[PDB]
């Protein structure tokens, strides 16, 4: 019975509307779906806009009257312009009466905001459409009919203030340049009547909402007008005095006087700059006597969050950190300016302690910006010196982990900025933070890494000297920590910070081998600590100090046997025995920073012999067996063994790349026998056991096994510096053990890390591999395609590795798409097409790069068949197929290089680089130009896709087109206006002369 | 309502149900697995909460007619039906698939939950 | 227990359904299917200060699908506004779905949420997320799927709501769970559902769990 409103060749039942919509909000379950529903239906029908006038008069329901607004906004927004002028000035004064009788009935009024709010911002919408060229009175009947009534003038700075953002905040990207350059002419125009009305509202005051209402207003006002409305009328004292004592104005004052704090104001006028001054003083002055003093504690008053004081407080820190970053100069000059720069500034110090992330960024900002300029600007420090006192102790409190990179980063900054300043006042701080980790006062897991993390950031910006003092005396007080401190949960917190420590310090270690070799020696103790956390920070800061002190592993040190890289090694069984795999490979990825230090080749590739000594022998016997017995392959722990192996060649080869050859040299050969043997091993059991074969344990270890062969191959040549060997030694049986065998296995088995390979493979070699890329093309292209042209969806990861590949073919060997028969050149048009339409960023990315470069590729080949045949075949699904991701609203984060794309495509025509006619014969007088047949075309084009624009938008637009094809700025602005006509009837074809 | 009872077993795991509709494994939580033991019934049940909200993806006796089977897919879970489990409020059957860290951990709560069986014989 | 409607904004795609479904059911949707309109679904959270319902509107982000669009919002008493930091333009959009939002509700609390903060390659870095500032919003990078996070943006809003900052979610009680004996006459019935649930994968084997 509900579905009734529906029936639209019966007349609407109002009642039932009430009940459908009474169902909606206030119902509940399948009774809620089914009114949600038919609502939706009800609203979306085209001619529903015709039920609006009897729903505002009859319904009872607000909600209703709310909905018929909605469709009404359809309606203004879209086809305001088919209506006679006749019913658009009835539909306005309908709207008008409504929003002024609800205003006049104090009832209503009170009760009734989301209506009255929704019908304003009808009335905007209307205005956009009407104003001021059909409707050039608005503004003063407005005006007029505000001193009637308290009410109407409150909801008339409603209407002003939804104009205002309509015009000046939201237009850019909802209207034509044209349309927001006349609506913003047309608000500045008429605004002096407008600013008499606020002023005059502001100054004769009484009515708390009206002047809310009213500043609400002015805030809006501050994103546009010009200085001389705040700075040449009392306004400034107003906002500065009594609008900051009531609470109900503060907020809203707050936030103006933010604005006015950024407002466009002349630099050389000793009058204005007092006005600065002295408004600062007035809102601090009214904040000290009627909110809170200076001393209070904000971070009490915050954390008890009593009313709007969050709010506030935020809106305080947003007020000084804005005014104090553009004028804290004309605070700094004058002694009798001194107190309130300083009172200013502790107020940010009392906000900076709230426990609030995000407030807490908000003031780090605005010190960063103030220890930034104390650090270069001359004769300032000693203003703020007890203010970056407190500071230091607020940043090392508050210092966060290092994994949190943005705010460590910002925190890090300002400290070395505070530590430079008082490098005294620093180090004092922090070793009383220490004493009180030590007397237990302070202490907690918590509270001595927030101590760590702050100690280590400030690393570099003492004098080796005291640095020196300082670190000893920092490891000397965590070691006294550690032993104090009471099983193994609490030691091992404080040694994973004194790793943190040691690890941030490498100028220390680098002059004193004894305590690296200790360091180093005592991690290595620690690599045999299971408490979890021990050995993963071992590791770590095993890494972290070899990639900082790598030279002092590589030389023989004073009183040293040998070279310390040569301890480790020897001893690598022994060290690594306890670690997990991953922990292995951090270690040995390590081990591989060391040797490249070395530049002694006969040196470098027996010290990498002596490093892969055990993965080595462990391969050598596994390939021993493996073929002379490949049973032994299907057993788990085997699997397991050698992907382990290809792992740690993986992490020697990350850290050693072009050093690393004679290793991958070494197991090549039968490295490649291996994906071959695993390869059959897979295909099996597929066979064997089904598609689900591949989600077993047994066949994604084998799978792994490939993938991490893959990974070693690409991380070698990738980094390669002897690419004759690549050529030579490595291309062909890298080509022959991954490509049929890619191929020729089902989708569901096939690796996309094999395209991810052949990407490196054809970006650093690939000018050298003519052949090579022809077959890696025969072996992936179809098959690939095949996988990914059903849906957007399904083989993701084959979806960006596939055109990341083609991306690179198209760059480096585009005689490989020359080659193609003109069947698979046509698939792979089809293929570059569909990347566009894609709503991933990576493939549509890729997608409009390969159709602009292989554009550039025909482009490049000049005057001869190929090039012609290309244009004549695919000119215009390319410029048809970029117009429709353009202009379908899917796909609007690919705007810009579709415009670059479209705009090349029209540059050719433009150009006259295009040798033949792009129309089959007989189909245009045989002498026309390319010019007048693509102007044809796309006038067409757009007519059958957008049958609502006139035939004089259409010539307007394209004629704007052509003339800013070689202007990517503006030809990407003549496209969002089209963007934004096409989702109207009506719009202005002279918008394309802007 | 835990604290008549003696946490026997705690080990992290991520829990699944079976929609035969879609014919899909949804899961239900990650958090701690807990074998508890009522120290008047002397009854263990298996209680597991989500991780940040704490609420009940499992709730249910280890009973005796229960089998731990392998997926297909993992060396380091285990299906099993469940005929009453009050983890939504009214006692429901479930297709329930639980998966650990490790293999090693796999195993370790198959051997508790068979110990957790013949207490439940008593 | 008192209850809330929570109104949850933003485009499409940046998971606002995927973040809902896993709070109702633990369940983590990979598939995108678009909202229609609206779903409206109960979300009860246990505090020390007794249980709150949010009456969740889990509003459409895609233009076509949108529906009653800001008819959504009315007695709206707290919202989420969502972005993905995978996707630059969703982030752009922020200040459009507050517009929309605070027209129709002015004075309620909002928290900003960047999803899928588990993505590696990320787009909308810490630097450029500001908006939230002058607008009094709240802000949490979150993941709906690995469920970084996951519980803030409504212990947030609880605390905002029942004027409590020192509101807690705590464990909901565990009732002792009823004993039974397998019904005979489905033996056959089960043995079939089980194996059709061991020969179907787990979902996401390489995870931590
Ligand atoms: C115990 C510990 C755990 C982890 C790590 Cl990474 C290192 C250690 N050290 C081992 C023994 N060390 C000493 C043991 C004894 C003595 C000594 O006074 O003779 C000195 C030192 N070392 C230092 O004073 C020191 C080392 C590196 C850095 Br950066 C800064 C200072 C100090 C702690
Ligand atoms: N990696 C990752 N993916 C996520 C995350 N949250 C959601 N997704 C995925 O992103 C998509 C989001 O889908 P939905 O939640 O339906 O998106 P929505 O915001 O509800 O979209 P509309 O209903 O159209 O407004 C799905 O494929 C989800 O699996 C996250 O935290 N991380
Ligand atoms: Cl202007
Ligand atoms: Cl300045
Ligand atoms: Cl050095
Ligand atoms: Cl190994
Ligand atoms: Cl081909
Ligand atoms: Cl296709
Ligand atoms: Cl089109
Ligand atoms: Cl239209
Ligand atoms: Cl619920
Ligand atoms: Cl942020
Ligand atoms: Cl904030
Ligand atoms: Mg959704």
């Amino acid at each position: 019975s509900m579905e009734g409103i529906l029936d639209f060749s019966n007349d609407l039942d109002i009642a039932l509307l009430d009940q459908v919509v009474s169902t909606f909000y206030q119902g509940e379950g399948v009774q809620q779906k089914q009114a949600q529903e038919i609502l939706t239906k009800f609203q979306d029908n085209p001619d529903a806009w015709e039920k609006v006038d009897q729903i505002l008069q009859f319904s009872t329901n607000p909600q209703s009257k709310f909905i018929a607004l909605s469709i009404l906004d359809k309606l203004i927004t879209r086809k305001w312009k088919l209506l006679p002028n006749d019913h658009r000035i009835g539909i306005r004064n309908f709207v008008v009466g409504m929003i002024i009788s609800m205003c006049q009935d104090d009832e209503v009024f009170k009760t009734q905001k989301n209506l009255i709010n929704k019908s304003d911002l009808t009335l905007v919408q209307i205005l956009k459409q009407e104003w001021p060229q059909n409707w050039p009175e608005f503004i003063p009947e407005l005006i007029g009919s505000s001193s009637s009534s308290v009410n109407v003038c409150e909801n008339n700075m409603i209407v002003l203030k939804l104009l205002s953002e309509e015009v000046f905040d939201f237009s850019a990207e909802q209207m034509t340049q044209a349309k927001a350059l006349h609506l913003k002419n047309s608000m500045s125009k008429e605004f002096e009547q407008i600013f008499k009305l606020c002023f005059q509202v502001l100054e004769q005051g009484s009515s708390s909402s009206l002047i809310v209402a009213t500043l609400e207003s002015l805030l809006r006002y501050l994103h546009w007008i010009p200085y001389r409305y705040i700075y040449e009328t009392n306004i400034l004292e107003l906002l500065s005095t009594k609008f900051m004592t009531s609470p109900d104005t503060r907020a809203i004052t707050l936030k103006c006087l933010t604005e006015v704090s950024n407002l466009k104001i002349p630099q050389d006028n000793d009058l204005i700059k007092r006005q600065t001054v002295l408004f600062f003083q007035n809102t601090l002055q009214q904040i000290a006597t009627s909110v809170m003093p200076v001393t209070a504690d904000l971070k009490a008053t915050y954390a008890n969050a009593n009313g709007n004081d969050q709010s506030f407080l935020q809106d305080l820190a947003m007020f000084l950190t804005t005014y104090l970053a553009r004028n804290r100069a004309l605070l700094e000059s004058d002694e009798s300016l001194r107190e309130l720069l300083l009172n200013a500034h502790q107020y940010l110090i009392q906000l900076s302690k709230i426990e609030e992330r995000e407030l807490f960024k908000t003031t780090l900002d605005y010190w960063h910006n103030l220890v930034a300029d104390l650090f270069y600007e001359p004769l300032k420090k000693h203003i703020y010196e007890e203010i970056c006192s407190q500071l230091r102790l607020v940043i090392i409190e508050n210092m966060v982990r290092p994994e949190e990179i943005q705010l460590y980063k910002s925190e890090r900054e300002v400290l070395v900025y505070l530590t430079h300043l008082n490098v005294i006042d620093t180090e004092e701080i922090m070793i009383s933070k220490l004493a009180r980790q030590i007397d237990g006062s302070e202490w907690s897991w918590h509270n001595i890494n927030t101590l760590s993390w702050a100690i280590g950031s400030i690393s570099g910006t003492m004098s080796e000297d005291t640095e020196k003092r300082f670190v000893v005396t920092v490891i000397k007080d965590l070691l006294g920590l550690c032993e104090q401190k009471r099983g193994k949960d609490n030691k091992a917190v404080v040694a994973r910070d004194i790793m943190y420590v040691v690890g941030e310090y490498p100028r220390f270690l680098k002059a004193h081998w004894n305590f690296l070799r200790t360091v180093i020696l005592k991690l290595f103790e620690f690599m045999h600590e299971t408490h979890e956390g021990v050995q993963d920070m071992a590791c770590d800061t095993f890494i972290k100090i070899v990639q900082k002190c790598k030279y002092h592993f590589v030389i023989q040190q004073p009183r040293e046997s040998e070279p310390f890289i040569q301890t480790i090694i020897r001893d690598i069984q022994k060290t690594t025995a306890d670690l997990q795999p991953q922990q292995v490979h951090t270690f040995y990825k390590a081990c591989g920073i060391i040797i490249s230090e070395e530049r002694s080749v006969a040196e470098r590739n027996r010290l990498l012999s002596d490093l892969m000594q055990l993965p080595n022998m462990a391969w050598d016997t596994i390939v021993e067996q493996s073929t002379a017995n490949p049973t032994l392959l299907l057993d788990s722990e085997t699997v397991k063994i050698i992907a382990n192996i290809i792992k740690t060649n993986v992490a020697v080869c990350t850290s050693m790349g072009a050093d690393f050859y004679p290793q991958l040299g070494h197991i090549y050969y039968n490295m490649l026998q291996l994906y071959r043997a695993v390869s059959s091993m897979i295909s099996t059991q597929v066979a064997a056991e089904g598609l689900i074969a591949t989600k077993t344990p047994k066949v994604r270890g084998l799978r792994t096994i490939k993938k991490e062969i893959l990974k070693l191959v690409e991380t070698y040549i990738s980094k390669a510096r002897n690419l004759d060997d690549v050529v030579k030694v490595l291309v062909e049986p890298l080509l022959n053990a991954v490509l049929e065998d890619y191929m020729n296995n089902v989708p569901d088995a096939r690796d996309a890390e094999v395209l991810n390979c052949m990407t490196t493979v054809v970006e650093k070699v690939g000018h050298m591999i003519p052949q090579g890329v022809i077959l890696i093309l025969q072996s992936v292209f179809e098959c690939t395609l095949d996988m990914i042209n059903k849906d957007f969806t399904e083989y993701p990861e084959h979806r960006v590795e596939f055109y990341k590949l083609l991306k690179v073919i198209n760059e480096k060997s585009f005689a490989a798409f020359l080659e193609l028969p003109p069947a698979a050149f046509k698939l792979f048009v089809d293929a570059i097409c569909w990347a566009f339409k894609h709503n991933n960023r990576d493939v549509e990315v890729n997608g409009l790069q390969i159709a602009l470069d292989l554009v550039k590729n025909i482009e490049r080949m000049g005057n001869v068949p190929f090039a012609n045949e290309f244009h004549k075949n695919y000119f215009f699904i390319f410029v048809s197929e970029t117009f429709f991701v353009l202009t379908d609203s899917d796909h609007k984060s690919g705007f810009s290089k579709q415009a670059l794309l479209l705009m090349k495509l029209i540059s050719l025509v433009y150009d006259n680089k295009i040798s033949v006619p792009l129309y089959q014969e007989a189909e245009v007088p045989q002498g026309t130009s390319n010019q007048v047949y693509l102007s044809q075309y796309l006038a067409n084009m757009l007519s059958n896709a957008f049958p609502h624009l006139t035939s004089e938008q259409i010539a307007s637009f394209l004629s704007a087109l052509t003339k800013q094809c070689k202007d990517l700025v503006v030809f990407k602005g003549t496209l969002r206006d089209f963007l934004v006509q096409i989702k109207e009837v009506g719009g202005d074809p002279t918008d394309y002369l802007f | 309502m835990e604290e008549d009872e003696e946490v026997l077993y705690k080990v992290r795991a991520k829990l699944f149900r079976f929609d035969a509709d879609a014919k899909e494994w949804k899961e239900r939580g990650t958090g701690d697995c807990k074998f508890l033991k009522n120290k008047k019934t002397n009854k263990v049940r298996i209680l597991m909460r989500r991780d940040k909200t704490l609420k009940i993806c499992a709730n249910h006796i280890i009973a005796p007619e229960y089998t731990l089977k392998p997926n297909v897919g993992s060396d380091r879970s285990w299906v099993y039906a469940c005929t009453a489990d009050i983890a939504e409020g009214e006692a429901e059957a479930f297709t329930f698939a639980i998966r650990f860290g490790s293999k090693e951990n796999a195993d370790k709560f198959k051997e508790e939950f068979e110990k957790a069986q013949e207490i439940n014989k008593k | 227990q008192v209850q809330f409607k929570l109104v949850l904004v933003g485009d499409g795609g940046t998971g606002k359904t995927t973040f809902v479904k896993r709070h109702l059911t633990g369940e983590f949707e990979k598939k995108y299917v678009a909202t229609l309109g609206v779903e409206v679904h109960p979300l009860v959270f246990h505090t020390n200060r007794g249980p709150i319902k949010f009456n969740v509107w889990d509003t459409a982000g895609l233009e076509k699908f949108g529906g009653l669009r800001d008819g959504y919002y009315i007695q709206a008493q707290c919202a989420i506004i969502m972005f993905d930091v995978t996707s630059r333009v969703t982030y752009k959009n922020v200040p459009n779905w507050h517009r929309d939002l605070v027209r129709v509700c002015e004075n309620i609390p909002i928290v900003l949420c960047g999803n899928k903060v588990d993505i590696k390659d990320r787009k909308v870095k810490a630097k450029s997320i500001v908006f939230h500032r002058k607008k009094n919003l709240q802000y949490y990078d979150i993941s709906a799927k690995s469920n970084y996070n996951f519980e803030k943006p409504f212990l947030w809003l609880a605390r905002k709501l029942i004027g409590d900052p020192n509101l807690e979610f705590v464990a909901m009680p565990a009732a002792a769970p009823p004993e039974v004996v397998m019904d005979p006459a489905l033996a056959a019935q089960y043995e079939h559902d089980l194996e059709v649930a061991q020969t179907t994968a787990l979902p996401d084997e390489d995870d931590d769990l």
